């Protein structure tokens, strides 16, 4: 499992405990594919504070009948009470459409990560491009982890955003 | 086996047959219906890009050779002979709905509201004598078009095949008539979901969560 | 790649880092297709956000039942939460014709922007490739030019 | 498309756009029948739009069960409004006994406004020619004065 990617400059093939390194071939592709979508959503969650802070808040309301404004909003671990109900709803059923609508099981495209959405426009016939950005996928995946869940710790003991 | 005479449905021998209309001669059908709906305009991505039929409405057709050998039940032909239909007067529908609200044309009643407006018309003088005039034009648009022997899955014309294209569509060399026929069956049950929704907000308020102020 | 149409006599080539690569001219094309669409847009929206200053906004209501007018709807990106919400659903479904009526991808008429328009063209294949190179060098400058002009509607109060 | 009736003294085959294929001989018959019916209709209209103010309005009612009199028909767009509806509809009943009696489907004379009425039809093929193409530019004349009267109805406020 040392000739994957993942695998990089500042460590190398990293497993200090014992989590693979006994074949498990199938086991390591379920655990790329959970690492490959965790560091994705983890990704988008790192943007979705930062974002709030460097720019601002959206410039409308997420609740028209409601009147929530978007701006009154807080960020971080505090508008999961503030974002209606229905508005939760509505983002976990796209991500619940995202994890459904491709198939992810063993051996087809979707367990590898390729979830159909093809924006990222990476060419065919040129290879060792898109290795590059898949292994950075990774490692940024991997970052923002660890990365959002600091933030996670620091909303909470802080008890608001940053 | 049995006599030609004394032939009626279940007896062994007995040739379906289809002849509704009193001055048309007999039709006698084919099962078909799942050969025609292996081949049918539809089924598209939404579905998984299989021709979604749960509870088997186009192979009732088929069972009817099995039920009393009489045609109970329609043929896939006039399934999708109604679809297209339901589709185009839906859309009509819709349309009408979010229309007379803001829009008035003729001497009818003023009323906005879509649920009354039918009633109000039939209880005008100047009204009655419209709905009539639209009613006879329907009849007559419909009855020259009866399709109807799409029932037992002889239409000789493709589903929703009226004469009507006044422009250069269904004979330009481009513009394939395949995409153009799914765009309006499945625009048509979005027309019907959106009817359906009408309906039910004006019953359940708040049911759709866009049509709260609607009537 | 400096004989694939833009090159134009300001500068050369310009690509302080890209296509420096591998070539890869299936993603140049790819690049090209999405330069041609920006143009085309960016073109069109520097027109009709210049236009409604240069000559009055249109003569009518744009939405009878609600009561709208077209002169009564603030030009610019305060647009956005003025016109109708139908009014931007058929936008974006004209848009959506545009972009899903004739095909655009690889190996295609439409993935270098020929999708039939012929109104501005010419049967001299060199004065074929002058007119393109213009298209293409229009549209960069509108690229631009409807940037610095969103940019100027929301950093100051309104449109200029 | 020539020698179908269509082109006169002071002009050829006229289409700036028109019939924008210069083919297709089917919708080429229907807008033979479309152009001529209009036409008639037309030519009927602008009559029926000069003869009430040059000869003065029907003697009778046209409504005894409603009170109305033809001299109380505004003549005009506005007798759309005063004429019974009873009466517009037994008008949509003659027009269905005008166009359903005798078949107009294409290839059929009635697609040529051959509806056998004849009257004032010739003997000669060249008279023929001259009768068809006088009603045909007749017709035309027609079709621009009667849209005409229509918009000087519409903006004036009365017949003239
Ligand atoms: C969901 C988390 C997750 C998963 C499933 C994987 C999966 C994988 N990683 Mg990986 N990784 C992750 C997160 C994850 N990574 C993060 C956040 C980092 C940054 C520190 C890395 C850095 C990293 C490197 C540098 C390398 C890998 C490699 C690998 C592969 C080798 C198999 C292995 O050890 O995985 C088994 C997966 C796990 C054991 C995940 C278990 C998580 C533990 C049990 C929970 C506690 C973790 C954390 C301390 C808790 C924080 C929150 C807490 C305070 C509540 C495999 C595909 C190697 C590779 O590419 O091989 C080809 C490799 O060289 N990873
Ligand atoms: C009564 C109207 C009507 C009719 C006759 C048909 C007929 C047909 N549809 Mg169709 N359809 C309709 C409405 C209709 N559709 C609507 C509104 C939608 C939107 C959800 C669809 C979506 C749809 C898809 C996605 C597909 C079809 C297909 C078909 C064909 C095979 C299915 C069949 O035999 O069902 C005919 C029999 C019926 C439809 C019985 C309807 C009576 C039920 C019991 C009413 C229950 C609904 C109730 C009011 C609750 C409302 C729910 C809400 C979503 C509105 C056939 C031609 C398939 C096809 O194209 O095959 C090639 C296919 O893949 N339809
Ligand atoms: C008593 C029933 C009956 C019968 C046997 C007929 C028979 C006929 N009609 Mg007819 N019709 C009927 C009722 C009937 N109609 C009604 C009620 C109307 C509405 C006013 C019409 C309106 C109508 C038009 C406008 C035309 C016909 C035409 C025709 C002829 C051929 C085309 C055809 O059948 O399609 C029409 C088929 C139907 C209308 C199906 C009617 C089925 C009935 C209504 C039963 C419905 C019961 C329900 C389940 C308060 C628990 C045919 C002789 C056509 C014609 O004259 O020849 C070209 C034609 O153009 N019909
Ligand atoms: C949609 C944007 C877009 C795209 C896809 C292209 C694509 C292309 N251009 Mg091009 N161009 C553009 C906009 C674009 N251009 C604009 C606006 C200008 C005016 C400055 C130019 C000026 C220009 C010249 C002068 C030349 C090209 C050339 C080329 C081709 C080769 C270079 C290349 O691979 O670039 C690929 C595309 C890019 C690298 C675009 C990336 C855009 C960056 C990442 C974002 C920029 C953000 C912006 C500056 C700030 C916005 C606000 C921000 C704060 C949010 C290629 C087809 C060359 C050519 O014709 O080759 C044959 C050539 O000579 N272009
Ligand atoms: C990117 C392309 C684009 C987009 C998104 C819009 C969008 C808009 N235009 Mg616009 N416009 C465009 C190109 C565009 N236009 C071009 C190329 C012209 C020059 C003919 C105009 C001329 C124009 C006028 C004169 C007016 C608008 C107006 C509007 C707004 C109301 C919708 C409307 O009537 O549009 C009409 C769009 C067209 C006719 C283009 C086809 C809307 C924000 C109205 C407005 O809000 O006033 C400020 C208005 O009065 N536009
Ligand atoms: C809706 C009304 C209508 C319709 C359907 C037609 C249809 C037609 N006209 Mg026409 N025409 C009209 C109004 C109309 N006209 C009016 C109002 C005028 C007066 C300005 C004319 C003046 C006119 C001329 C001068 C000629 C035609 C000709 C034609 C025929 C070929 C051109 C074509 O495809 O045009 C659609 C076609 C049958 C041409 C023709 O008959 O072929 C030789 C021809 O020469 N038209
Ligand atoms: C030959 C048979 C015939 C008969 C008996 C009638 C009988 C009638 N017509 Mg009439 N009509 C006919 C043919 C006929 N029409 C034809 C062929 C045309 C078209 C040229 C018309 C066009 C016509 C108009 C435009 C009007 C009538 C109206 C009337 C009614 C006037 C009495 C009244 O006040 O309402 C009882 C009366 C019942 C009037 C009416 O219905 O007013 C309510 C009216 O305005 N008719
Ligand atoms: C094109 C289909 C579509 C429509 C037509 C539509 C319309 C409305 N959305 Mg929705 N939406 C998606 C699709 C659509 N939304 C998608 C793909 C997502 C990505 C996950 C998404 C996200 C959210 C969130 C996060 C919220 C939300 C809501 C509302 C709302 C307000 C109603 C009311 O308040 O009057 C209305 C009218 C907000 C809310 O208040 O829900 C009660 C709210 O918080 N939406
Ligand atoms: C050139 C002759 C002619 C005139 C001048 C005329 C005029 C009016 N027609 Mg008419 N018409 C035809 C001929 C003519 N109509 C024909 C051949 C057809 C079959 C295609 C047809 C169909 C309908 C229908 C279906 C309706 C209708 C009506 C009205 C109406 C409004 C009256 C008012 O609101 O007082 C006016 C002024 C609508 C109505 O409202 O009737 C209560 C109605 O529903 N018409
Ligand atoms: C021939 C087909 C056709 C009809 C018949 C039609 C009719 C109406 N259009 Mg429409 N339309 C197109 C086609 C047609 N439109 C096309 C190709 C485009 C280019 C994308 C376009 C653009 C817009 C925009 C931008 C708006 C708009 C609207 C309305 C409106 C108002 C209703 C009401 O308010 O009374 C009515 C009746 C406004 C709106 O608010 O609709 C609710 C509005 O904002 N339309
Ligand atoms: C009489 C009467 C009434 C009435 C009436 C009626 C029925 C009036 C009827 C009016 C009618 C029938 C109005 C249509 C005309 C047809 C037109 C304008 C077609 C134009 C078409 C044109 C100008 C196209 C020209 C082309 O050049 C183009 C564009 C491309 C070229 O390549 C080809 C040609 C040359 C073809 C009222 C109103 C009911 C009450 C009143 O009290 C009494």
């Amino acid at each position: 499992f040392e000739n994957e990617r993942g695998v990089q400059a500042p460590v190398g093939y990293w497993d200090p405990l014992g989590f693979a390194r006994d074949g498990n071939v199938a086991l390591f592709k379920i655990r790329r594919a959970t690492e490959i979508k965790h560091g994705r959503i983890s990704m988008l969650a790192a943007m979705g504070y930062i974002t709030p802070e460097v720019t601002g808040k959206f410039p409308g309301y997420l609740s028209p009948s409601m009147g929530l404004k978007f701006a009154d909003i807080p960020n971080g671990l505090a508008a999961i009470s503030k974002v209606p109900g229905y508005g939760w709803a509505q983002i976990l059923g796209w991500m619940a459409f995202c994890e459904i609508s491709v198939d992810q099981s063993p051996g087809k495209p979707g367990a590898a990560g390729d979830m159909g959405f093809k924006a990222f426009k990476v060419t065919a016939d040129a290879p060792e491009t898109t290795e590059k950005k898949l292994a950075s996928e990774l490692a940024n995946g991997r970052l923002a982890m660890m990365a959002i869940i600091g933030m996670f710790f620091q909303d909470g003991l802080t008890g608001s955003a940053w | 086996a049995h006599p030609k005479h004394m032939l009626v449905a279940g007896v062994r021998g007995y040739e379906m047959e289809w002849q509704p209309i009193p001055g048309d001669a007999v039709k006698y059908p084919k099962p078909n219906s799942e050969e025609m709906f292996k081949t049918m305009i539809g089924a598209d991505v939404e579905t998984g890009g299989e021709a979604w039929d749960p509870l088997g409405f186009h192979k009732l057709f088929d069972r009817n050779f099995d039920f009393n050998m009489l045609p109970v039940y329609p043929h896939v032909q006039w399934l999708r002979e109604a679809e297209i239909k339901h589709g185009r007067v839906c859309m009509l529908a819709f349309i009408g709905c979010f229309a007379q609200a803001g829009y008035h044309i003729g001497s009818y009643p003023v009323q906005p509201d879509w649920s009354k407006a039918l009633a109000e018309c039939y209880a005008s003088p100047t009204g009655a004598v419209g709905l009539f005039q639209i009613s006879v034009l329907i009849g007559w648009i419909e009855g020259k078009n009866y399709n109807g022997d799409a029932w037992v899955g002889m239409s000789e014309k493709e589903p929703g095949d009226l004469g009507f294209d006044p422009a250069g569509f269904t004979k330009n060399p481009d513009f394939d008539l395949k995409k153009a026929q799914l765009q309006e069956i499945k625009n048509g049950r979005l027309a019907m979901v959106g009817c359906a929704s009408i309906a039910a907000n004006h019953f359940i308020p708040g049911s759709v969560p866009l049509l709260t102020g609607f009537y | 790649f400096e004989s694939e149409l833009g090159a134009q006599a300001p500068l050369g080539f310009f690509d302080p880092l890209k296509l420096t690569g591998d070539g890869s001219v299936e993603a140049f094309k790819r690049r090209r297709q999405s330069e041609i669409k920006h143009g085309r847009i960016s073109m069109l929206a520097a027109m009709g956000y210049m236009t409604p200053e240069i000559t009055g906004k249109f003569p009518g209501y744009l939405s009878p039942s609600l009561n709208l007018k077209f002169a009564d709807v603030p030009n610019g990106l305060a647009a956005v939460s003025k016109v109708p919400a139908a009014g931007w659903a058929q936008i974006l479904g004209y848009m959506a014709y545009c972009e899903t009526s004739q095909d655009q991808s690889a190996g295609t008429p439409g993935a270098a922007g020929e999708f039939g328009f012929k109104v501005i063209t010419s049967d001299d294949d060199e004065v074929l490739k002058r007119k393109l190179a213009s298209e293409l060098a229009n549209g960069r400058l509108a690229m631009m030019a409807i940037i610095g002009m969103f940019y100027q509607d929301g950093l100051t109060g309104s449109a200029w | 498309f020539e020698n179908e009736l269509g082109v006169q003294a002071p002009t050829g085959f006229f289409d700036p756009l028109g019939l924008s294929s210069d083919g297709s001989i089917d919708n080429f018959k229907r807008r033979r029948a479309s152009e001529i019916k209009h036409g008639r209709v037309a030519m009927l209209a602008t009559m029926g739009y000069m003869t009430p103010e040059i000869t003065g309005k029907f003697p009778g009612y046209l409504s005894y069960s409603q009170s109305i009199k033809f001299a109380d028909v505004p003549n005009g767009l506005a007798a759309m409004s005063k004429v019974p509806v009873l009466g517009w509809a037994q008008v949509a009943a003659y027009g269905a006994v005008c166009e359903l009696s005798q078949d107009q489907s294409p290839g059929t004379p009635g697609a040529a406004g051959d509806f056998g009425f004849k009257v004032i039809t010739s003997e000669d093929e060249e008279t023929l020619k001259r009768k068809l193409n006088s009603e045909l530019a007749n017709g035309r004349l027609a079709m621009m004065a009667i849209i005409g009267l229509f918009f000087q109805d519409g903006l004036t406020g009365g017949a003239y």
